[PDB]
């Protein structure tokens, strides 16, 4: 999906709405900052079924 | 207004299932359940349809869109009258004892056939106000009234199929509650339009 | 529109029951199971037939697609009047008493017959009107009027067949409920038709 | 058509059981289990049966096969009457008081006999209307008209016979509901066939 | 005030339901459909319409905006009396035998016109007073009268779609629960605005 930007000290969280069974994240960083990464949190919805 | 055509339609489903592995055809196959779920259900002033028809071997034949009966009027040239329904017994004993009224008053429903009693010779105009059937939702018939009139109905009717596709339960029921609260009160809308006519049509007939 | 013929209807079956295990013979076993059903609950107009048929022995032979009686009348030949039913004592005492009436009036069933009381030459017409059963869906029968009037019968029909050879049972519960509502939908829409006609053939001879 | 003869039963009774661990005389015993139980609950058009049967020794012989009497009819010869029922005090008052009707009018149910008040000498004909078994299905007997006429009644059968055989329970009760759904669905249609005769057959002798 | 125009609706909106990833178009179309829900409800003083209609072929033509229909009065010149409904069968009785009263005094309903019984000459006007739908809120049209007379069964609207859109359904049972107690307060004050008023428009024609 496409890329949703995240202003580092601002933005609590990004939203989004991805319906699938496997999932996978993407973090890119640009330069011109510093910054330290430990952690995330996923919030989900209820099951969509299984198919 | 709102939604446009079925292009729209498609897009939109997609954006709100977030199902992008949908084709075309599963679209298709599920507008055309929705369509035929409406056809068994509304009953509006856009389904009603009035024309001239003819009469041929004593016989009227009924159209290929028929889906309800409101009235049958004889011409002007044949008596001009209301016609009204009988039974087949009832017809039976008139044609026996040779009622011979003025002009066309009564008739029956026979196999796929309106039968009139006081038979007329072949080239009779009737006029017949009637309810047929919702125009057919596709590629080759993009737009329709019931698309335009009130797009939650289509929307909704589609998100339904859409989770009855892919196996779910509660969201499926949840959508299908949602497609008949829609459909209701379009019905009551339509219901409640003249007050002074909710009156009528109802008590005819006693005896 | 929808679903044309049997072969798009069983792509759809595998589509949405996403199984690769079922072959023709096991889709065309469930297609006839749901007709079978079918043919137990639908009076629909598409349904019913009206023909000539010959006395035979002082007897009319039941048609072997018979599925109900509508009415039988006499030609106007041998009097042309719509038949009644009485029961044996009645056929019994008439006959003993040699009751002697203008045309014939009377019918009662023994066995696989309809015998008439005023005992009628071999060759005497009669026009019934009954209701039959459902056309075979299959290879070479690939349409029939119920599929193009409402595939969703046959769709969730077939679908609850799958799921039950599956050895699964809730969603056989489940869709045998979307099956009964879409048959009820359809009876439902039959009856009301006409609006006329519902207030009649209700009330017969009560003394 | 669906399925035809009693192997393409157990092989479609295999098929979605999967227990292929089975033998024929257990398939056989299911079977006949099957139209044992439904030999107890119908009474349908092609169960009927009617036929002259001779009077000896002052009575008339049930037929082996008989399960239900419809109605008996002396020849009019001896009076074409039909008969009616009465007590064994009520005959004995009669042949005690010397009634002397003018035919043969009563009848009455002496162990396994029926025996008519005005006794008549041997050979008397009469004309018997009753129900009888459904013939049983076997390598010997390969079809039978309830096999054409409603496939689903035998093969919900013998799954719900399987399942009893192989101690499971919650199967076994809800394949028995769907064979007596089913059994009820086919009396209700066989019931509704003509509307008429509903009513009557009901009220005979009430003073 | 509050809320003066849809992008000030639509920025609180975005504000309230806290997410980022809403576009114009995704706001436009739950508007839209809020509104389009709003027009099979509201019967209200604002919403009411009344303007002079011209006859052409002896009806008048049903306005493309019409929902609900009060009254319709003929013009002075022709006559200048309320109308009143008359089923089909009064109509046609009434033609047959020339009833001819003064002034155009019935009407009745055909298709998508209402004819008018004693027969005018086309230029006659009348003037009808009816019901329209809630004037279209978006970019070309910023303001409503809907918008500025509570915004909060707006908000309230936008809010149960968004979340409808996002696939959680309790908050959006939540916030269409806040909706419909705003729709029936709103209501319930237009129904209250005059007490004397209310014992009428109830009780007619009983006889």
């Amino acid at each position: 999906k496409g890329p949703y930007p995240y202003r580092i000290g601002q933005d609590y969280k990004i939203d989004t709405k991805h319906v699938g069974r496997y999932i996978a994240l993407k973090f890119d960083f640009s330069s011109e900052g510093d910054w330290y990464f430990n952690g995330y949190t996923i919030e989900m919805a209820p099951k969509a079924g299984m198919r | 207004a709102t939604i446009n055509n079925v292009t729209d339609l498609a897009i939109a489903a997609i954006q709100w299932s977030d199902r992008q592995d949908l084709t075309q055809e599963l679209l298709m196959l599920f507008i055309g359940n929705t369509t035929d779920r409406l056809n068994r259900l509304l009953r509006v002033r856009e389904n009603e349809h009035f024309e001239t028809l003819m009469a041929f071997g004593g016989g009227i034949e009924i159209p290929e869109h028929f889906v309800a009966l409101r009235s049958i009027t004889g011409d002007s040239l044949i008596g001009g009258r209301t016609l009204q329904y009988i039974t087949q017994d009832i017809f039976t004993h008139y044609v026996n004892y040779n009622y011979q009224p003025q002009g066309v008053t009564y008739y029956t429903r026979l196999g796929n056939f309106w039968r009139v009693f006081p038979v007329v010779p072949d080239g009779a105009p009737f006029i017949v106000n009637y309810w047929t059937v919702l125009p057919e939702l596709s590629l080759a018939n993009p737009t329709t009234w019931a698309l335009t009139k009130y797009p939650q109905i289509y929307l909704y009717g589609v998100l339904e199929q859409i989770y009855l596709y892919t196996m779910d339960e509660a969201r499926s029921q949840f959508w299908g509650q949602k497609l008949e609260r829609a459909v209701m009160e379009l019905q009551n809308e339509e219901n409640a339009a003249d007050f002074a006519s909710t009156r009528l049509a109802i008590k005819d007939i006693e005896r």
